[PDB]
C-alpha cells in the first residue's frame, strides 16, 4: 500500500 | 504497541489544524488526488492515497476494508475531515466532525496549506511511535 | 452559539464514555428509536431523535448541514460515533472514529449503561454552562 501513495509536500520557501 | 492510541491522541489535540489542513487541500484539488493519509514511516506525514491504491489494499486484505470505500465516497467535506491513518500493516479510520466546520477552520487559522503542512509534521514527529 | 464549542470541547475529553455509551445503545436499539441527541436544555440530557424529526430540524435554515441524512445512514457504528447536539433548535453534529473502536469501550465499562449515562450527564450540568 505504501508504494503506491504520493507525499504531500510544502511548495517550501523558494530562494 | 502504542501508535494507535497515540495517533488518536494527536488527532484529538488537533482537530482545528487538521480541519483546516484537509479542507485548504479540498479547495486545491477536490478528490482528484485521492484520499488523504498519515502514513507514520518512517517518520509521520501526510500522502494523498488515490483510489486506485485504497481499492489495492482492500483486495489484498480479503476485503475487511470494504467499509472504507464507501466512507470515502460518502464524505461530506464542508462537514466532516476524513483521513486514512497508514500504521504497521494496519490502518485506522480518522473521521469527525469538528467545531467549526472545517471550511471556517481554515479561514480562522489563517495559514496557508505549506504552513500547515509544516506544522503538523513537527507536531506528529516523536510522538507518534510505530 | 458558544455551547457549540463548549460541546465540542467535552465531546473531544470524553470519546471513550461517548463511545462506550453510543455502542450500548445501539446494541439494544439499532437505528430503530432514531439518533442519539444531547439536548443541552433545560440541562444537557440525552434524548433519541427519530430521522423523520432529524430531517424537519435540519430544513430550518438555521441548520441545513449538507446531506445529513446521508451522513446519519452512512456511520457504521462499529467504528464510529455520531449523535447531534440540540440547542435552541440548533443542531451541531457530533461525529468521530474512536480509538479503540466503539464495541472494545463498551466491553471495557461493562454492562452498565444506566450509570454511564448519569455519568455522562453529570459531567454535562458543569461543562456545557451558559
Amino acid at each position: 500500500f505504501r508504494e503506491n501513495v504520493n507525499a504531500i509536500r510544502p511548495f517550501g520557501r523558494r530562494p | 504497541s502504542k501508535w494507535r492510541s497515540q495517533l488518536d491522541r494527536f488527532v484529538k489535540e488537533n482537530q482545528q489544524d487538521l480541519a483546516a489542513l484537509f479542507w485548504g487541500l479540498w479547495l486545491e484539488n477536490g478528490d482528484s488526488q485521492g484520499t488523504i493519509g498519515i502514513d507514520l514511516q518512517p517518520t509521520p506525514h501526510f500522502v494523498y492515497c488515490p483510489k486506485d491504491a485504497v481499492e489495492k489494499l482492500n483486495n489484498n486484505v480479503e476485503n475487511r476494508l470494504q467499509e472504507l470505500l464507501g466512507i470515502i465516497e460518502h464524505n461530506q467535506p464542508e462537514i466532516e475531515v476524513l483521513m486514512i491513518g497508514i500504521g504497521k500493516g494496519e490502518i485506522k479510520l480518522i473521521q469527525f466532525a469538528p467545531e467549526p466546520p472545517p471550511p471556517v477552520c481554515f479561514e480562522q487559522v489563517g495559514k496557508d496549506i505549506d504552513g500547515l503542512l509544516e506544522l503538523l509534521e513537527q507536531r506528529m514527529s516523536g510522538e507518534i511511535v510505530v
